[PDB]
């Protein structure tokens, strides 16, 4: 009895009220909540960010997600040191969101556009790769470099 | 209880809000004052004098004008109905589909209530020469093309698609692709094969733009 | 309720009895409950106005404070204090 | 430690990235001949240079 | 020069718009801002 949610969403696991800018204040929120703590009555939700890239693609999508990945990689890594440049960001994040999904560099996500089985047997994989593409018939071609 | 009920009031004024800019930048014909209110007229139109308010009343009609039916060569107006309880069911859908049967024109639209159940899936996209939509009331409050990262969309008909395809020399598809069902895409209700200019700014030489069609 | 009985000294719990009674005995050995059963475990602004709150008072003054909330084109809503009481009151 | 997790980040990186360049068009496009982009960082100049 | 949309010119309004893009603005803003740093050069001779 003494457990079960009164009020609120079920998601933060908690908050924070800090001081915004020089004098100004606002809070930041832990949770997987975004659209529903926007769509939450008080607080004007036009201008807000959130992380993990994946999940905004589940509300805003394609191009403005495309937007928040290259934000956060420029900034966590322009802190620690040196530099990598405004421009070899942005390709970095639009060869992975052009197909209008985000995936990729992960062997279960390596496998979206490319079509060559040699390469992606190269990289990670051994046995499935090349019983699959005979069972299949595949036939592609070969282009690439590798 | 007064408090929270009055909370859903403003949320389905707001989501009328939602829906009404909506149709507005889909080449049809409003005013700003269509898409513009306050309170006090709301509460008179929609609501009641005992101070609930209605669902089936707030329906409306719609047309192009100008330049939409030129561009567009084959387009028209559209009727827009509401739901009445959460639950769904055939029920009130078939005069729905009857209404667009007699009535003709485009697309019925209609707003959700709160849940969503394969008896009302039975048939979705029906009828030879045109579709249907469907919207959640939860989900529209307040736009995001408008928000913040979203850019300005640009929908283009068949003629600039063939010329842009006569600049690079190129065979269709094969661009940068736009899942469809995409909360962006459903939103402007683009079809299979429709390239959409996308006008985006980030600094390096600011402002640029780049095409993506809609698979 | 984390109840004993005497002599064995195990346990209490609930039992239904026959016709409307409700009973509890400790487990295979004779005994017979229950008693009654417990267990608990653990200001400068001032605005003119008619106050709801009476008990002899009806009084006219009044506190009150401005902040603009939910939505933009949504109106504005304000809250209430009370010299005599110093009641918190909340209307938009 | 730090040493031997060098080598995993940057070589899985590339594999995906591996094979990109740009052609006489401008456009910066794939092997399998798909346009990933129009223009490179929207102006077309190398930060190398 | 200009081109708007597909295919057509633009008249003399759209190019403080500029909605219609085609971009190559980067070489446009290069030719301005070379311009009117020589401006600035220019109006500072004025004051002196
Ligand atoms: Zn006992």
């Amino acid at each position: 009895l003494p457990d079960v949610v009164v009020k609120g969403l079920p998601d933060i696991s908690r908050a924070v009220i800090n001081i915004r800018d020089d004098g100004k204040r606002e809070l930041l929120v832990e949770g997987y909540g975004l659209r529903d703590v926007m769509c939450t009555d008080g607080v004007i939700g036009s201008r807000t960010t959130t992380n993990h890239v994946l999940e905004v693609f589940s509300v805003l999508g394609i191009e403005a997600a495309r937007y928040s990945i290259i934000r956060e990689i420029n900034y966590t890594m322009s802190n620690h040191g040196m530099s990598v440049d405004p421009r070899h960001i942005q390709l970095l994040g639009d060869v992975m969101t052009y197909k209008g999904e985000v995936l990729g560099i992960t062997r279960f996500g390596l496998s979206k556009m490319r079509d060559s089985v040699l390469q992606l047997a190269s990289f990670e994989k051994t046995t499935d790769h090349l019983f699959d593409a005979a069972f299949y018939m595949k036939k592609d071609a070969v282009e690439g470099v590798s | 209880m007064d408090q929270e009920n009055e909370r859903n009031i403003s949320r389905l004024w707001r989501a009328f809000r939602t829906v009404k800019e909506m149709v507005k930048d889909r080449g049809y014909f409003i005013t700003q004052e269509e898409v513009e209110l306050p309170l006090e007229d709301f509460k008179a139109k929609y609501c009641d004098s005992m101070g609930r308010p209605q669902r089936k009343m707030m329906s409306f009609q719609a047309n192009p004008t100008e330049e939409s039916i030129s561009k567009f060569p084959d387009m028209g107006s559209l009727w827009v109905e509401f739901c009445d309880e959460p639950s769904v069911g055939v029920k009130t859908m078939k005069t729905f589909v009857i209404h667009i049967q007699e009535k003709n024109f485009q697309t019925g639209i209609f707003v959700y209530q709160n849940n969503i159940t394969p008896s009302a899936m039975k048939l979705v996209p029906s009828i030879p020469p045109a579709t249907i939509e469907t919207f959640n009331e939860a989900a529209l409050v307040v736009n995001i093309t408008h928000h913040e990262l979203v850019p300005k969309h640009i929908r283009l008909s068949s003629d600039e698609k063939r010329e842009l395809l006569k600049r690079y020399r190129l065979k269709e598809s094969q661009l940068p692709r736009i899942q469809r069902a995409d909360p962006v895409a459903l939103y402007l209700g683009l079809k299979r094969g429709e390239v959409v200019k996308i006008i985006r700014k980030s600094e390096t030489s600011g402002r640029y733009a780049s095409y993506r069609i809609c698979m | 309720m984390l109840s004993f009985c005497p002599s064995c000294n195990n346990m209490l719990l609930i039992t239904s009895g026959d016709s409307g009674v409700y009973t509890l005995a400790c487990r295979s050995c004779p005994y017979e409950f229950p008693i009654e059963g417990i267990e608990i475990y653990d200001n400068v602004d001032q605005t003119k106005t008619q106050c709801p709150n009476y008990d002899t008072c009806g009084g006219e003054s009044a506190y009150f404070f401005q902040l603009q909330i939910r939505s933009a084109d949504e109106p504005m809503t304000t809250f209430y204090k009370c010299v005599n009481c110093g009641h918190r009151w909340k209307e938009n | 430690v730090k040493t031997a997790e060098t080598g995993y980040m940057s070589r899985r990186l590339m594999k995906s990235l591996e094979d990109l360049s740009c052609q006489y068009d401008n456009t910066v496009r794939t092997s399998a001949n798909g346009i990933v982009q129009f223009t490179y960082g929207g102006d077309g100049l190398d930060p190398l240079e | 020069v200009r081109y708007d949309n597909s295919g057509c010119l633009v008249k003399r309004e759209d190019l403080n718009k500029a909605e219609y893009v085609d971009q190559y603005d980067a070489e446009r803003d290069f030719y301005h801002s070379l311009r009117e740093y020589i401006n600035g050069k220019a109006t500072a001779l004025a004051n002196l």
